[PDB]
RNA sequence: GCGAAGAACCUUACCUGGUCUUGACAUCCACGGAAGUUUUCAGAGAUGAGAAUGUGCCUUCGGGAACCGUGAGACAGGUG
RNA sequence: CGGUCCGGCCGGGAACUCAAAGGAGACUGCCAGUGAUAAACUGGAGGAAGGUGGGGAUGACGUCAAGUCAUCAUGGCCCUUACGACCAGGGCUACACACGUGCUACAAUGGCGCAUACAAAGAGAAGCGACCUCGCGAGAGCAAGCGGACCUCAUAAAGUGCGUCGUAGUCCGGAUUGGAGUCUGCAACUCGACUCCAUGAAGUCGGAAUCGCUAGUAAUCGUGGAUCAGAAUGCCACGGUG
């Protein structure tokens, strides 16, 4: 829940994830946002996404759905 | 026959009407034990009223509107008194004696700064 | 304030009136997405994201004399301060000082 | 005992008798007591057949006791092993209610000298 | 379904217009209901007189006008057909809706 | 320089003909609740007498005329320096505080009802066993120091 | 709990990464187009390119008003 | 005053209240005493009330090295392929560390669920949303009335009844950690608001350092609205009890 509708994702980076697996073991492809939901129709690979300074690569995991990317990156520093 | 009086007090206003008849005490369409809740004393409405005897020969019939439930005795209390005044021309000058003549000029407050209502005025500073 | 803020403003107003002001009742069918109807109004759906500079307004309503978008009472049209200089001047009918 | 399954309390209080277990809490206590047609009050030694088993579908609707209670077993690698923000706010005494971190952190950092 | 709207600076004012009106209305037919008038009302209006900040000084506006409601009890548009076709002071507005 | 407005006069109590009487009402009230406040006045004689009361109808002047304070503290100045003294307590005053202390003996201590507490506190004044509370004892402890004053 | 009668987008400062330079806003003069509407492709997006369609208003038959993209010499612009 | 099984329910009216408007009343005026037989002060009388009658409007030369160029204008002043400003994202709710202000629990005059009582002032036709419902519930339905003294938010709480539980580290308390719903939007990771079911260390009205208050005052409990897609526990406004 966030949000009940559903989320999405915008179609120039939908066009980049489906066609990223293909093998999955590939270095990680850079996403950039921190808004994007993990939500069950998401495939599992590894990403990359903007800290601010640099990109940090985060998972997109199984054992639960309800988050977005900016709950695994860090964003701020030296706080 | 029939002895009337009016009285005002914290935003309520009450009218007394006194009749001959058999004694009872009616207000606002109940007995008198049934308004007012459970009372701490009950007393300001019987001040002036056992000066011409309690419930012995006069048919007391009460209507009050607005204010606290406080406020509607002490509107009545004056409702009486300006009724008793005309029971006997003389009567007015022992209920002087007792203050039930008497009338409040202490009404509700207006801004004025700085005051929440009427008082608190600013913070007081820090230490 | 600035002198863009008279036209982008009123742009925006005619922006909702385009994309969602006569369209401000369906929104209880087109954006209820599964609650009531049926799953037929996802392509529909697609107009309320189709223009991309302001959704549900992406701006605040100014006072016309002095720019300004908030301190401004809708009973005047005018920023509250300049109502007791106008009043104070003698220029608004009816309206006048307490005593008091 | 077995007032909404295979219960092992005996003459414990009307309401509070399967509280701190994951099992069956106050409000739904007060609301099975009034269903059933039964007394709300002190401890349970007068109880009839064809009164609270047959209402076992509102007291244990789903899920009670062992299918919520000592689950963090196979939750706790997604916490302590992947990088994330309440790994971090799990293992330091920083808050995530919403709560200032500039005023009052005591001791919830810990001490101070 | 028939609304009537009466609005006034002055409480002498005010009733110089009632009085054209429920003039109107008897001359239209005889009703003895009486007008509606509905309590006149006034607003006021603080502001801050420092430049920046402080609340601790005030000053207060305020701003009177009457108004009256009127209300026919016939559904009829015949009722308020000279109505719609009356002249009045300048220091008055009424509006009429069907 | 004691610089006040005039005492507030109190009509006396329709039923016992005393502006004292008529303080009880007042006494363990809060939040300005009188309602509640009346709820045991009264109503704890009974509970009295039937513990160790006497004299039920007057059972209450135990706390009014039979457990009376009389000594008050602490200084008086003399030119530049400081001296204690014993000090006498106003005639009205002195016969309307034992009443009062009651509210660390009923709010801060006591066990279960207020109006038990109140009986009490009550069956103590009668023989003065009364257990002292901190608005006592921040005057008995220290009013039988220096007595040669300067 | 102070201007602030309210910042997820805005606002808006400050900061990052992009982009433009007579300017988002105003005016003096021309060029090609009515203002626009419908819509795809690339890019985070502004924009940068595609696939189509208008000619109305006012008026001495001339020519204007208005407004979109262009460019000098004057000159704008800044919650500095 | 009338219709009337005996309620403003209805003819119909205008006393109180409310909302409006005019005019009276209190003037040291009357008496005494005091005072400088002046100004003035205190009692007594009458009165609703006396004593600059009360409360409001409000303030000089200078002072505080006051405060504001961002409410307005403006000197000098910084910036110009830019400090212009358009775009997508971030930040203004950082925290090695110090201190105010608001509030809850510890119950017993109580907690919580039901029964019952009184407002004042506002605001609302792509809204406020009734009654009646669905639901553990926020809220949403079936859908009326209403352009605001007419319909609606709406329910005054403290109080008074009724049940349950009661000095128990407690049926409470809450640190600590999660789930499932409800609302607004394109979208609430970041900096939004309600509800239900769980998790369960401490909690005995209290460290340094300490406040406001002389009476309708201290104290305590209520209600609206602005800003607005959209948040109030802050702010302006309006009341019970004491």
């Amino acid at each position: 829940r966030s949000l009940k509708k559903g989320p999405f994702i915008d179609l120039h980076l939908l066009k980049k994830v489906e066609k990223a697996v293909e093998s999955g073991d590939k270095k990680p492809l850079r996403t950039w946002s921190r808004r994007s939901t993990i939500f069950p129709n998401m495939i599992g690979l590894t990403i990359a996404v903007h800290n601010g300074r640099q990109h940090v690569p985060v998972f997109v995991t199984d054992e639960m759905v309800g988050h977005k990317l900016g709950e695994f990156a860090p964003t701020r520093t030296y706080r | 026959n029939q002895y009337y009086g009016t009285g005002r007090r914290k935003s309520s206003a009450a009218r007394v009407f006194i009749k001959p008849g058999n004694g009872k005490i009616v207000i606002n369409q109940r007995s008198l034990e049934q308004y007012f809740g459970r009372e701490t004393a009950r007393m300001v409405v019987r001040q002036p009223l056992e000066l011409v005897d309690m419930v012995e020969k006069l048919d007391l019939y009460i209507t009050v509107k607005g204010g606290g439930i406080s406020g509607q005795a002490g509107a009545i209390r004056h409702g009486i008194t300006r009724a008793l005044m005309e029971y006997d021309e003389s009567l007015r000058s022992e209920l002087r004696k007792a203050g039930f003549v008497t009338r409040d000029a202490r009404q509700v407050e207006r801004k004025k700064v700085g005051l929440r209502k009427a008082r608190r005025r600013p913070q007081f500073s820090k230490r | 304030a600035k002198q863009s803020m008279k036209a982008r403003e009123v742009k925006r107003v005619a922006l909702a009136d385009k994309y969602f002001a006569k369209r401000a009742e369906l929104k209880a069918i087109i954006s209820d997405v599964n609650a009531s109807d049926e799953d037929r109004w996802n392509a529909v759906l697609k107009l309320q994201t189709l223009p991309r500079d302001s959704s549900p307004s992406r701006q605040r309503n100014r006072c016309r004399q002095t720019g300004r978008p908030h301190g401004f009472l809708r009973k005047f049209g005018l920023s509250r301060i300049k109502v007791r200089e106008a009043a104070m001047r003698g220029e608004i009918p009816g309206l006048k000082k307490a005593s008091w | 005992a077995r007032i909404a399954g295979i219960n092992i309390p005996d003459h414990k209080h009307a309401v509070i008798a399967l509280t701190s277990i994951y099992g069956v809490g106050k409000t739904r206590s007060k609301a099975i007591l009034a269903a059933a047609g039964i007394a709300e009050d002190v401890k349970i030694s007068e109880l009839s057949e064809g009164q609270i088993d047959t209402l076992r579908d509102e007291v244990a609707k789903f899920v009670v006791e062992g299918d919520l209670r000592r689950e963090i077993s196979m939750s706790i690698k997604r916490l302590m092993d992947l990088g994330c923000y309440r790994g971090l706010r799990h293992r330091r005494g920083l808050p995530v209610r919403g709560q200032r971190t500039k005023t009052n952190a005591r001791t919830r950092k810990g001490p101070r000298k | 379904r028939i609304r009537i709207r009466l609005k006034a600076f002055d409480h002498r004012l005010i009733d110089q217009a009632t009085a054209e009106i429920v003039e109107t209305a008897k001359r239209t037919g005889a009703q003895v209901r009486g007008p509606i008038p509905l309590p006149t009302r006034k607003e006021r209006f603080t502001v801050l007189i420092s430049p920046h900040v402080n609340k601790d000084a005030r000053d207060q506006y305020e701003i009177r006008t009457h108004l009256r409601l009127v209300d026919i009890v016939e559904p009829t548009e015949k009722t308020v057909d000279a109505l719609m076709r009356l002249d009045l002071a300048a220091g008055v507005d009424v509006q009429i809706s069907l | 320089r004691r610089r006040v407005i005039g005492q507030r006069k109190i009509l006396p109590d329709p039923k016992f003909g005393s502006e004292l009487l008529a303080k009880f009402v007042n006494i363990l009230m809060v939040d300005g609740k009188k309602s509640t406040a009346e709820s045991i006045v009264y109503s704890a004689l009974e509970t009295l007498a039937q513990r160790s009361g006497k004299s039920e109808l007057e059972a209450f002047e135990v706390a009014l005329e039979n457990v009376r304070p009389t000594v008050e503290v602490k200084s008086r100045r003399v030119g530049g320096s400081t001296y204690q003294v014993p000090v006498e307590v106003r005639p009205v005053r002195r016969n309307a505080l034992a009443m009062r202390w009651i509210v660390e003996a009923a709010r801060k201590r006591g066990d279960k009802s207020m109006a038990l507490r109140l009986a009490n506190e009550l069956s103590d004044a009668a023989e003065n066993k009364g257990t002292a509370v901190k608005k006592r004892e921040d005057v008995h402890r220290m009013a039988e120091a220096n007595k040669a004053f300067a």
